């Protein structure tokens, strides 16, 4: 992470996020700053399963209601 | 501090199986029926009951279990 911000100072950076980007490759990606993302992709930390279990009931159905292009896109985020 | 934290780890990483397992080694009456299963020449009856029995003896015991996989993957973190 640290590298890609002093990288992304100094030279051209691009990403592309095709099916999920979790974690460490989600903050490289927006670390990036430029960012591609293909439809029915997701972009997520934490599983809908471990939210709803703590939030007592099936909130989310898809990762994609999270993270999709349906969310980042409306959002900037991609 | 982790990768991530035990409640999401036990959620994909501690399963049933895992339960099976532990009473198996552990719990004294799952060895106990098992012992007696793992008899030659069983009547159709121990057989049935004893199956039974393992169902009745693992949801009975399921709620411990949970919580001491839980405070094991904490232990890694």
């Amino acid at each position: 992470a640290g590298e890609s911000s002093l990288a992304y100072n100094e030279i051209i950076t691009i990403s592309l996020v095709t099916c999920r980007a979790i974690g460490i490759g989600a903050y490289l990606v927006r670390l990036g700053q430029r960012t591609i993302q293909v439809e029915n992709s997701h972009l997520i930390l934490t599983g809908a399963g471990a939210l709803n279990k703590v939030l007592g009931r099936e909130v989310y159905t898809s990762n994609n209601q999270l993270g999709g292009i349906q969310i980042m896109h409306n959002n900037g985020v991609t | 501090g982790s990768v991530l934290e035990p409640e999401g780890t036990v959620e994909i990483k501690f399963r049933r199986k895992d339960l099976v397992k532990t009473m198996r080694r552990v719990d004294p009456v799952y060895i106990h029926l098992a012992e007696r299963l793992g008899t030659p020449e069983l009547s159709t009856a121990e057989r049935k009951e004893l199956e039974n029995k393992l169902k009745e003896r693992e949801e009975f015991l399921i709620p411990i279990y949970h919580q001491v996989a839980v405070q094991f993957a904490d232990l890694h973190d």
